[PDB]
């Protein structure tokens, strides 16, 4: 169970790292 | 001059992402825990030759509940921001569809400009914060207890449990530095959690007002 957990952070972790990109875009435009 | 300024630019950015987190947006545990040394490689090291350069280190995070809400942190240069850049800020907000932003000063902002920020308010709500203020996280102090920010149907039940009205709780002003730390508006309520040397615990309510 505690694995899970794990898994999670790291899917919110590419959740967060995925729209950094499509933002930093956005900082620069 | 060079060194002192980067060391102050690292701890603005690392309370500004702890007031991120905290605030429920989405920010990645290696943001939080970024080392001086992690700031010197991502970032410049002389703020003075322009590496890096205050508007280098903006940041933009989105909420934890819906990405369409989303807050920008801006880094002014100029030591006193007046109307211009409150407009420049506005513009930008408006062309990318970000309705919060975080403006942090040096010095501190012009009598107009905080006008300004308070006359655009419910369409955008933009907050202003000295870097002193910045420099250190004062939820972290021994003396602050820990702030929480209660939803409406929270508040709701409270009041109705209690069969009190909103102005018979106790208060904290907008201004507090917690209540401006969390971003808390007047009619909001907040709830504080302390421990007690009678009880163990003790939770209190606080109106914002």
């Amino acid at each position: 169970e505690k694995r899970l957990r794990e898994k999670e952070e790291q899917k919110k972790l590419l959740e967060q790292r995925a729209q950094y990109v499509e933002k930093t875009k956005n900082i620069l435009m | 001059d060079d060194e002192e300024e980067t060391y102050r630019l690292w701890k603005i950015r690392k309370t500004i992402m702890q007031l991120c987190h905290d605030r429920g947006y989405l920010v990645t545990q290696d943001e939080l825990d970024q080392t001086l040394e992690e700031f010197k490689a991502q970032f410049g090291d002389k703020p003075s030759e322009g590496r890096p350069r205050r508007t280098d280190l903006t940041v933009l995070v989105a909420h934890n509940d819906d990405p369409t809400d989303q807050m920008f942190v801006f880094f002014p240069e100029e030591p006193k921001v007046g109307i211009k850049t409150i407009k420049v800020y506005c513009q930008r907000m408006q062309e990318e569809n970000i309705t919060r932003a975080l403006i942090v000063v040096q010095q501190g902002m012009t009598p107009s400009a905080k006008q300004s920020l308070v006359d655009m308010a419910p369409k955008y709500i933009l907050e202003q914060f000295l870097q002193q203020e910045l420099l250190i996280n004062i939820t972290e102090h021994e003396l602050v207890p820990e702030h929480v920010v209660m939803t409406k149907e929270e508040v709701t039940e409270l009041l109705a449990r209690y069969k009190l009205r909103e102005n018979q709780l106790p208060r904290i002003q907008a201004g507090d530095p917690v209540a401006r730390y969390f971003g808390i508006k007047r009619g909001q309520v907040v709830k504080i959690i302390r421990p007690s040397e009678t009880a163990g615990r003790y939770i209190t309510y606080r109106l914002v007002q």
